[PDB]
């Protein structure tokens, strides 16, 4: 990365901390490659951590030379999911086709299929993009993690 | 007025009937897209003996 953006980059992860002492967990970690510019699968995060259960994820310390590497190595990614997979991806709950859901197995579906969510997570995210008849659509919701 | 029009009368009974097989129809009725569920909503009129 450029020394410009990198110091920007620095920044935002000193911004993390919790004292001072310069230490960033395995745990937030993953905040910070979210918030430099990033959207990583909990597993992109997981396969640069170096494979931590929840005790060591909670103890293990990261510097910012520690982290660099991490954030350098997922950025220039992969796969980008586009709005067309993500779109076919929620429209799969809709019993006959229609481009609407219902929010209650929306706000289920995302708190029990993959990268699994909580209520928090979902709500924030989800409310008040049902309509008058308690559909979310699903074509503006993705579009809305996009454009974010 | 304008003339002595000849009209034929021959499947006048099923034009102002309209039959279908309620099946296919009653699957139309329960379609994906909003045009075709829209369109089709009104299957109690389709006669079926």
């Amino acid at each position: 990365f450029s020394e410009e953006q990198t110091a920007e980059f620095k920044e935002a992860f000193q911004l993390f901390d919790r004292t001072g002492d310069g230490k960033i967990l395995y745990s937030q970690c993953g905040d910070v490659m979210r918030a430099l510019g990033q959207n990583p699968t909990n597993a992109e995060v997981m396969k640069v951590l170096g494979n931590p259960k929840s005790d060591e994820m909670n103890l293990k310390t990261l510097k910012f030379e520690q982290f660099l590497p991490m954030m350098q190595t997922i950025a220039k990614n992969k796969d980008q999911g586009c709005f067309e997979d993500y779109v076919e991806g929620l429209r799969v709950f809709d019993k006959e086709g229609n481009g609407t859901v219902m929010g209650a197995e929306i706000r289920h579906v995302l708190v029990t299929l993959g990268e699994k969510m909580t209520e928090e997570e979902v709500e924030q995210l989800v409310a008040g993009h049902e309509d008058s008849n308690g559909c979310i659509n699903y074509e503006e919701l993705v579009r809305m993690v996009l454009s974010g | 007025y304008a003339g002595k029009v000849t009209y034929n009368a021959s499947a006048w009974l099923t034009k102002n009937m309209d039959p279908l097989n309620d099946n296919v129809t009653s699957l139309l009725n329960q379609s994906s897209d909003k045009f075709v569920a829209d369109l089709w909503k009104d299957v109690d009129r389709i006669v079926g003996l």
